[PDB]
């Protein structure tokens, strides 16, 4: 859990 | 209402400090965040407030309520997941 | 979210949209596994509502989204609607979500986990961007 395949960019 | 998903980083506040804005409305199963120039608003309710812990995004809050006008200078109030996770665990285990 | 920004499509895989039968988005939610969604108890979800996963642009017709039916609504019995305390509801899906690159679960903390004031976190959603 908690590890997106597509990394978020903030 | 935006068609595309929005995001925003914001800081967590302590309940004590949050009571300076909301007074007694702040309970133990609530956690505040914001008052930083951004704000959750109508339609965001039920959504996530996540914090990265040990490399993984963890659900810390659930968008609950806040300023009637979504003021960015007022903190938003979220359901505090750590105070509700035991119930989540019991519910899944029994269903 | 007021003053937020557009997210990278599919970068918040656990984020779902709760829509009524007319297709109107009224609340957000988070997938904690293939069969369960966590949301706010005050959203007043019913089994006639739909959970939409894998969505980014609610205005697009070309996204491969998953519209999932709700089997049961579990409102936390501790929820107090007068004070809005313990605002949490669990939704058990009739059909399990299909996890993929754009659909997956968020982690849950331990009851004793600590998140200090001052920590910067993130919130997402399709809520109003201007009041
Ligand atoms: C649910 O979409 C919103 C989320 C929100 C709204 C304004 C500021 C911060 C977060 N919650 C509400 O509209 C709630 C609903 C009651 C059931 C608490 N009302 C208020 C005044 O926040």
């Amino acid at each position: 859990c908690g590890v997106p395949a597509i990394q978020p960019v903030l | 209402t935006p068609d595309r998903l929005q995001q925003a980083s914001l800081p967590l506040l302590s309940n004590t400090n949050c009571k300076k804005y909301w007074g007694t409305k702040i309970k133990d199963a609530m956690i505040c965040a914001g008052a930083s120039g951004v704000s959750s608003c109508m339609g965001d309710s039920g959504g996530p407030l996540v914090c990265k812990k040990n490399g993984a995004w963890t659900l810390v809050g659930i968008v609950s309520w806040g300023s009637s006008t979504c003021s960015t200078s007022t903190p938003g109030v979220y359901a505090r997941v750590t105070a509700l996770v035991n119930w989540v665990q019991q519910t899944l285990a029994a269903n | 979210i007021v003053n937020g920004e557009e997210a990278v499509p599919g970068s918040w895989p656990w984020q779902v949209s709760l829509q009524d039968k007319t297709g109107f988005h009224f609340c957000g939610g988070s997938l904690i596994n293939e069969n369960w969604v966590v949301t706010a108890a005050h959203c007043g979800v019913t089994t006639s509502d739909v959970v939409v996963a894998g969505e980014f642009d609610q205005g697009s017709s070309s996204e491969k989204i998953q519209k999932l039916k709700i089997a049961k609504v579990f409102k936390n019995s501790k929820y107090n609607s007068l004070t809005i305390n313990n605002d949490i509801t669990l939704l058990k899906l009739s059909t399990a979500a299909s996890f993929s690159q754009t659909v997956s679960a968020v982690c849950l903390p331990s009851a004793s986990d600590d998140f200090a004031a001052g920590t910067t976190c993130v919130t997402t959603g399709w809520g109003l961007t201007r009041y």
